RNA sequence: GUGAACGGUGGAGCAACACCUGAAGGAAGGCUUGAUGAGCGUGUUCCCCGCAUACGCGGGG
């Protein structure tokens, strides 16, 4: 259907992962239901759902962005936005002279069609690595392209199934090129790291809509970009 | 007494029609519901029979300025700097009902059911102002007959026909101009701008927080359109008078001498409706120059000794209701 | 075999003449289409959840 995108202007750029941590810190004491919903937590425990995270943090140059997929995610963002804005208001007015937190909100629809010609789409900060078998798949190129093929196609399929619209199942993808290979860490000052791809390019015969997220660690703000801006870049 | 005022608009003209219409991004006036349409207040518009083909006429739409608007304009300019300076120069003051009958034409909504005497009508009729503009509690008839301002256009060829062989507009003559609203609090992103607020950053954050609840008590930050005639095209105006005195015609000509600084249209914050007079035909003879009206001497002299001695007793007995 | 049988309500006659639905009124004020998503940090074995039923597959941070 549609995905709701909310931008917060804190005056200085903070990253998506520290934004998620900062928001989990400030709303920990009061109102546990809304931070549990925005964190996609269990209704009984603190463990996150294994399914698609409906809402997720993202990048913003003057702050952080929030993405709520579907009617449930859009409702969660619409109810949770003013208390978040009041929280950053009190946090940035407690210290210093004080700043004003500005807001933006868009409702970008989702769409997909099929044409018999492949199309270029690039993704930055893409995480591909969770297990040692994927290290064994990425060591050899021939068994690595097919792993990226399956990962991209199944990521499109799972987000299309989560948001509630039908994907054509005759889609074929292809992975052309990579620019850099870098790690992402789970928590700060932790030895554990996950491999990840920087400036991957992919070629899909279908047409790709905006807020289309691929790969792993989607709620931490990786592997999503707007395809509407990439389609006909001006 | 036919006055043919050909004028030329400097800024565009926007005289809004009361019907609320709608518009998408690229044209499509009044779209079907569900296209996310924007509100639109079109310029007001008479249809006119026009020869769109070989001798067949259709009721093509023509955008104009209505006759009631510029009748109020002519009344307001003559009462703004030809009559009320003459009223306050010799010290006479209108009553509140007299002011209401001078500007609107009536004191209250309810008029007199009785008719007034003829000697009253003989006094007020054939007068510089109350002759031209009737009304009051007895609904006195007004001598002056103000038409609407058509553009010189091929759709209005059937109006004021067999004239202007050249200089005739045939193409589309309008444009839709978009005006968006900002929320000024949202567009700040600084501490120096919010240092001015009573309460400051916390008050601005609270108002933005209320705007977050109201985003998904009408708020600000809209984006609308208005449909507006293009500038720089010729327009014609007609003023008519049945059995006029020289003072009434002179008062019309004195209002029309310094008409050039007033507002024929609405939307004057965008300066919409500035016009420069191309010429003034007084029963067909061209009497307009750069320094106002040249010609029509007896009218100017008669209104000159008419506005002197113009007391407010007549306005007071006009506005008195039985 | 009716206190019955037999008997046209008919003819003609123009609802018409003369009256102007009006009068007098301002859609008008106030209101940035060009920013918001596009470029900048992480370096190695770890939570939990299903299918199984452990030979392993899939995935949440």
């Amino acid at each position: 259907m549609f995905v709701k995108q909310v931008f917060f202007d804190l005056g200085a750029r903070i990253h998506a992962d520290e934004a998620r941590a900062l928001v989990a810190k400030l709303l920990d004491d009061t109102q546990p239901g809304l931070v549990s919903a925005l964190m996609n937590y269990m209704p009984a425990s603190k463990t996150s759902k294994t399914e698609f995270p409906l809402v997720q943090f993202s990048n913003f140059n003057q702050g952080f962005a929030l993405l709520g997929f579907g009617e449930v995610g859009a409702q969660i963002l619409s109810d949770a936005t003013p208390i978040i804005h009041d929280a950053m208001a009190k946090l940035f007015a407690s210290r210093g002279q004080g700043v004003v937190v500005q807001v933006s909100s868009r409702d970008v629809p989702l769409s997909c069609e099929k044409r018999p010609y492949g199309l270029q789409y690039t993704v930055a900060k893409m995480v591909v690595q969770k297990k040692h078998e994927h290290r064994e798949r990425l060591a050899n190129p021939e068994t690595g392209k097919v792993f990226l093929e399956g990962l991209f196609l199944r990521s499109l399929e799972r987000q299309a199934a989560a948001v509630g619209m039908v994907l054509p199942r005759d889609l074929v993808v292809s992975f052309k090129g990579a620019e850099r290979v870098s790690s992402v860490k789970l928590r700060p000052d932790s030895t554990l790291a996950h491999g990840s791809l920087r400036h991957a390019v992919f070629e899909v015969n279908a047409r790709l809509g905006g807020l289309w997220s691929v790969g792993f660690l989607l709620s931490k703000g990786f592997g999503h970009i707007n395809t509407d801006l990439q389609l006909g870049q001006g | 007494m036919q006055i043919e005022v050909t004028v030329r608009n400097i800024t565009p003209i926007f005289s809004a029609a009361p019907g609320s219409n709608y518009i998408t991004i690229d044209g499509t006036i009044n779209p079907p519901p569900g296209v996310s349409r924007f509100p639109l207040v079109r310029t007001r518009m008479m249809y006119v029979a026009a020869d769109v083909g070989d001798g067949v006429i259709k009721s093509v739409p023509l955008q104009i300025v209505p006759g009631n608007t510029m009748r109020s304009l002519l009344r307001r300019t003559m009462l703004k700097h030809v009559i009320e300076p003459a009223l306050v120069e010799k010290g006479n003051k209108l009553s509140i009902g007299a002011y209401a009958t001078a500007y609107s034409g009536n004191a209250t909504g309810n008029p007199d059911g009785v008719p007034s005497s003829f000697d009253e009508i003989a006094t007020m009729r054939a007068h510089p102002f109350i002759g031209l503009f009737g009304g009051g509690p007895r609904m006195l008839e007004g001598r002056l007959m103000v038409d609407s301002l058509y553009p010189i256009h091929t759709n209005a060829e059937r109006i004021l026909g067999a004239g202007y062989e050249n200089e005739m507009m045939s193409g589309p003559i309008t444009q839709v101009v978009w005006a968006r609203r900002m929320d000024p609090i949202l567009n700040l992103g600084s501490s120096e701008d919010v240092e001015v607020i009573n309460g400051g950053a916390v008050a601005a954050n609270g108002w933005i927080q209320d705007l977050l609840a109201n985003s998904k008590g009408r708020g600000l930050k809209a984006f609308n359109a208005h449909e507006v005639v293009i500038p720089g095209l010729k327009w014609v105006w007609r003023i008519s008078l049945d059995r006029p005195t020289d003072a009434q015609v002179g008062l019309v000509l004195l209002a029309l001498n310094k008409m050039t600084n007033e507002r024929i249209a609405g939307g004057h914050s965008k300066d919409y409706g500035r016009f420069v007079i191309d010429g003034v035909s007084l029963n067909g003879e061209q009497v307009w120059s750069q320094s106002g009206i040249t010609g029509g001497e007896q009218y100017f002299d008669a209104v000159a000794e008419a506005i002197d001695g113009l007391s407010s007793k007549e306005f007071e007995q006009f506005a008195q209701s039985a």
